[PDB]
């Protein structure tokens, strides 16, 4: 499961 | 700007034996940036149902992707994978050689 | 032993051509589950793996939603960055970010990464402490100073030794025929007249996973790594990988030579030998 400049 | 010429590798998925169905496949890595034009060759002619995968990279950053299509190998025909890209003066082509 | 995962984001301005194309993949070790284009018609998160296809709405709708969200800072980010090095907004330019999280054989947190990348180049990363970071150049340091204030680090802190090694550990599981197996290379030599006193005898690995490899040619016990063309390790297209080492052999000494192949699906190394 991927992350929830 | 940061730029990487293409490597170029025209191999089968498995040993190539005529009459047999494989796939061609043509491995371009590295190379940046991303934007490049890879075409498939039966006899000096463009393939039409090439598939690539989906644009990825390595440690370097620089990118890789794998065209490949079923075929299957005669003793007549001839394969070669067709490159361009920014780094290339022109499209740089190299044939399928299967022996090796 | 160990297994990795990664996810790999690119994001591509195009002025004058519509947004900007954004592209992300989803590896676990050397395996793709993953996926996303922009470009393409589902706008979805998309399976790549047997193994993965059967996770359920929610997962898919999950990952859909803030694959979504990547795609937005990164649009965001492009036009940033042309200003930051005060660009022509002409120029089509690349943003690239990777990150992920490594387990043990125990399977427990080993380590987490995360770096980004402008045209190619190193721009800015997380160290090994996941605590701080390390700009490239001038216009880097600004955005380490917005995200040193903005605590950051410490919510890719909380993701890398959570989340990530959670799911690593379940997709583990879901696709334990596929990720845990170690398919032996499968090895032979070839031998080919290049005159009348030169030979071609390169060395095959086939159908081997994971891509971790090593293919080495020696004469008479000496290494020939000078001496010897290697290829990149090559995708099959079938999950597995491919690789060859060939030398150049002055026709009557081929006995001379001999390859060696180390993989972690063998008992021990090969010794060919063009006996």
């Amino acid at each position: 499961k991927i992350l929830g400049v | 700007m940061i730029q990487r010429t293409p490597k170029i590798q025209v191999y089968s998925r498995h040993p190539a034996e005529n009459g047999k169905s494989n796939f061609l496949n043509c491995y371009v890595s590295g190379f940046h940036p991303s934007d490049i034009e890879v075409d498939l060759l039966k006899n000096g002619e463009r393939i039409e149902k090439v598939e690539h995968s989906d644009l990825s990279f390595s440690k370097d950053w620089s990118f890789y992707l794998l065209y490949y299509t079923e075929f299957t190998p005669t003793e007549k025909d001839e394969y070669a994978c067709r490159v361009n890209h920014v780094t290339l003066s022109q499209p740089k082509i190299v044939k399928w050689d299967r022996d090796m | 032993g160990s297994h990795s995962m990664r996810y790999f984001f690119t994001s591509v301005s195009r002025p004058g051509r519509g947004e900007p194309r954004f592209i992300a993949v989803g590896y676990v070790d050397d395996t793709q589950f993953v996926r996303f284009d922009s470009d393409a018609a589902s706008q979805r998160m998309e399976p790549r793996a047997p193994w993965i296809e059967q996770e359920g709405p929610e997962y898919w709708d999950g990952e859909t939603r803030k694959v979504k969200a990547h795609s937005q800072t990164h649009r965001v980010d492009l036009g940033t960055l042309r200003g930051y090095y005060n660009q022509s907004e002409a120029g089509s330019h690349t943003v690239q970010r990777m990150y992920g999280c490594d387990v043990g054989s125990d399977w427990r947190f080993l380590r987490g990464y995360h770096q980004y990348a402008y045209d190619g180049k190193d721009y800015i990363a997380l160290k090994e402490d996941l605590r701080s970071w390390t700009a490239a150049d001038m216009a880097a340091q600004t955005t380490k100073h917005k995200w040193e204030a903005a605590h950051v680090a410490e919510q890719l802190r909380a993701y890398l030794e959570g989340t990530c090694v959670e799911w690593l550990r379940r997709y583990l599981e879901n696709g334990k025929e596929t990720l845990q197996r170690t398919d032996a290379p499968k090895t032979h030599m070839t031998h080919h007249a290049v005159s009348d006193h030169e030979a071609t005898l390169r060395c095959w690995a086939l159908s081997f996973y994971p891509a971790e490899i090593t293919l080495t040619w020696q004469r008479d016990g000496e290494d020939q790594t000078q001496d010897t063309e290697l290829v990149e390790t090559r995708p099959a297209g079938d999950g597995t990988f491919q690789k060859w080492a060939a030398v150049v052999v002055p026709s009557g000494q081929e006995q001379r030579y001999t390859c060696h192949v180390q993989h972690e699906g063998l008992p021990k190394p090969l010794t060919l030998r063009w006996e």
